[PDB]
């Protein structure tokens, strides 16, 4: 959610095309949705 | 992912023509001039109903096979030192355009022009034709059907199946997507794949692929007996109520307090049943077709070459001196290992093993004797007609019908686990 | 993280068709409740 | 009541997103009544 | 180590006096030049446009045309060295993966 | 591309380009020595 506000803004990476950095929270109810650049902090650019 | 497109011709058992006639190519192009339709291989038969029996195609793999020899044929045209597409018939068959996507009835003059004198055992390589080589989806989505035929070509006995063993498959939500099939059948599940497959390109490392090695694996498990409701994999496995039955399909299924343990590791192989009642296998056959499109998407391991006939080995796209072993299992035989697996966990009583093994006794005894019987006819054809020889079917031996260490085979499934 | 809750009525030796029932319906664990956030977090900011 | 009264033995589960499973089956408490049936049954054979 | 390209574009923006001040971090080489620009997304699609590591567009020009050129016989070619347009292609690290890219890109 | 959801007027256009070449091509025709003179000088600087 706060991603989709934030879009043009702060950039968020999105392993896969299907899943948007706009794309619902709620679609993302389950663990095996939640995105590999969300899993590792680390892995999204802290300056991004 | 595969990157080098070659094929060989096929070679004549000793006979010194293609072992097809007019009709049988007639019989094949029922209504259609391309042969690239998978369809066009074969009817496709649900199970049970399926398995198409006729004057012309005893079994789907004999009109495959029919296929296979007429291809060789038409496609040497094009392949032949000229490369040209429409100039000369094949038995009466001329290339509509230069990409060969169709065929039609040789014209008045070229009629009466003799046909391409094709060469047996010829190994081609795709690249050499240059329209192929200008479309690489083209060329890709053809190679599907060349793979397919060179691999029934390289093996001398019974065809090898390519089982391969992911944890990284089992990683994501495409195992949801496969979760999509549950309560599906593998058959029905496979036919959709297939489609799938057919109508895109994937890729070599692709979800689908993964997904198509996992239903794959599960399913082998599964028909080994390897995989049970009391040795689940996740608690997922394709379950067969009835083994022996006419189209039993071990279907997607969970079994809790049974959970199953896999030693960590990636282990991809192929492996050849010796029975011959493949050819009303349509398992097997499906398995098969999966195979040949996963060869399509990726490029595996050159097999042995002592696992290859010496004339085949050394096959630049397929065969390399160091390559895994086909596993040679009678069906008989591994219905029975599926049943000792299971008497041997107690699930089952031993004189339920035992009907089930008679049963199989019984339906192979039957197969045998029709096989056979279908073997006379074909030998008294082919005295009747020298000019118009053809083969039904690849020819076949009742050694096919012993075991040849089906159970080494059973161990060796049994030790990849 | 669990994701359902299942129960089975033979005992283990038996081997049986697996079928239809009705917790595999449902995937969520637990019955999904939603109620209004904002009356919540003033109570939260209100309590004495 | 909704089907399966020939049920061998009741097990209950659940299972994580990684796939770990907990499976709880209780211990079967006897009936008065089966006893008392097994044994008139017997009589009820003696006494037809 | 700083980004070549990204130095370039510097050079573009300071030339047509854009600001590059939001770019100026970008432009150290951090690892990879084509790692670096796969994170960049910001600046105008024309100004600098890459698709993953593949980026289409043209290369500081081999010569320059002054006033004088009549484009005379004893005048030398420049063989389009010259225009400051003449052709923009795409840079990527694998000629594989750029070929799977090209599979139905426009040849 | 744009890089706002709320962008801001954009002058560097091809469109605009040649909008701009057409004007200056005219504005010369009408600096011509020979078509200059019919024009009065008022009436020159207005059309520039």
């Amino acid at each position: 959610t706060l991603a989709n506000m934030m879009v043009g803004f702060e950039t968020i990476p999105m392993d896969n095309q299907i899943y948007t950095q706009s794309r619902r929270a709620s679609a993302f109810s389950t663990p095996h949705t939640w995105p590999r650049c969300f899993m590792n902090i680390q892995l999204i650019s802290p300056i991004d | 992912a595969r990157a080098a497109f070659l094929f060989k011709t096929v070679g004549f058992g000793g006979l010194q023509n293609v072992p097809i006639n007019d009709e049988l190519s007639s019989h094949l192009l029922r209504a259609g001039n391309s042969p690239w339709q998978l369809t066009q291989f074969l009817d496709w038969i649900s199970l049970g109903r399926g398995l198409a029996t006729s004057a012309l195609v005893p079994t789907a793999g004999s009109r495959y096979y029919q296929m296979s020899c007429l291809l060789s044929g038409t496609l040497q045209i094009p392949f032949r030192p000229n490369h040209r597409w429409g100039d000369i018939r094949f038995l009466r068959l001329v290339w509509s355009a230069p990409t060969l996507d169709g065929l039609v009835v040789a014209p008045p003059q070229v009629l009466a022009q003799p046909a391409l004198q094709a060469q047996a055992d010829r190994v081609y390589d795709c690249d050499d034709y240059p329209f192929l080589a200008r479309d690489p989806r083209f060329k890709h989505r053809v190679y599907q059907q060349l793979s397919a035929v060179t691999l029934l070509n390289l093996t001398g006995f019974g065809p090898i199946s390519y089982v391969r063993v992911d944890e990284d498959m089992w990683s994501g939500d495409v195992n949801q997507l496969l979760m999509n099939y549950f309560g599906h059948t593998f058959a029905e599940i496979a036919y959709t794949l297939c489609q799938a497959s057919a109508n895109r390109p994937w890729e070599h490392d692709g979800t689908y692929a993964r997904m198509t090695q996992i239903i794959l694996s599960l399913f082998w498990l599964s028909y080994v007996g390897v995989i049970h409701q009391q040795n689940t994999y996740r608690t997922f496995y394709f379950q067969c109520n009835r083994r022996g039955d006419a189209a039993e399909v071990w279907i997607l299924s969970c079994s809790l307090n049974h959970s199953a343990q896999i030693r960590p590791g990636n282990r991809s192989l192929f492996v050849m049943p010796t029975s011959p009642d493949w050819n009303m296998d349509v398992n097997l056959i499906l398995s098969s077709t999966l195979t040949g499109c996963l060869c399509s998407g990726s490029q595996l391991p050159l097999i042995d070459n002592n696992s290859v006939p010496a004339v085949s080995r050394n096959i630049h796209g397929w065969t390399g001196r160091a390559g895994n072993q086909l596993h040679g299992f009678q069906v008989r035989r591994m219905v029975t290992e599926f049943c000792d697996r299971l008497r041997r966990d107690g699930v089952m009583t031993q004189a339920q093993q035992n009907q089930i093994e008679a049963l199989a006794d019984q339906t192979q005894q039957f197969k045998r004797d029709k096989l056979e019987a279908w073997a006379r006819e074909d030998d008294q054809y082919n005295q009747a007609n020298p000019n118009s020889t053809m083969f039904r079917t690849k020819p076949f031996t009742n050694a096919q019908w012993g075991r040849g260490n089906t159970g080494a085979t059973s161990a060796a499934i049994a030790a990849l686990i | 993280v669990p994701t359902m809750v299942g129960v089975t009525r033979q005992s283990r030796d038996t081997i049986t068709q697996p079928a239809l029932s009705l917790s595999t319906t449902n995937t969520t664990v637990g019955v999904p409740l939603a109620l209004d956030a904002r009356a919540i977090t003033v109570a939260l900011l209100s309590g004495k | 009541l909704s089907g399966d009264p020939r049920m061998t033995q009741l097990a209950i589960q659940y299972q994580q997103y990684n796939g770990r499973t907990f499976n709880v089956i209780p211990e079967m408490p006897g009936s008065v009544i089966a006893d008392c049936v097994q044994l008139t049954a017997e009589v009820f054979n003696h006494e037809y | 180590h700083v980004n070549v390209f990204v130095a370039n574009a510097l050079v573009g923006a300071f030339l047509s006096n854009q600001a590059f001040y939001d770019l100026l971090p970008l432009l150290i080489i951090n690892d990879t030049m084509i790692g670096d620009l796969l994170g960049t997304g910001a600046s105008l699609s024309q100004f600098f446009q890459s698709h993953g590591d593949v980026l289409e567009v043209a290369a500081g020009r081999k010569y320059l045309q002054m006033e004088n050129y009549s484009n005379d016989d004893d005048d030398p070619p420049l063989f389009a060295k010259d225009l400051s347009d003449y052709a923009k292609a795409f840079y990527s690290d694998t000629y594989e993966v750029l070929d799977r890219f090209f599979w139905t890109h426009d040849s | 591309p744009a890089n706002v959801t709320t962008p801001t007027l954009d002058f560097t256009n091809e469109l605009t380009n040649w909008r701009a070449r057409v004007c200056e091509l005219m504005k010369n025709l009408v600096d011509n020595q020979r078509y200059q003179p019919g024009w009065t000088q008022s009436l020159v600087s207005s059309m520039r």
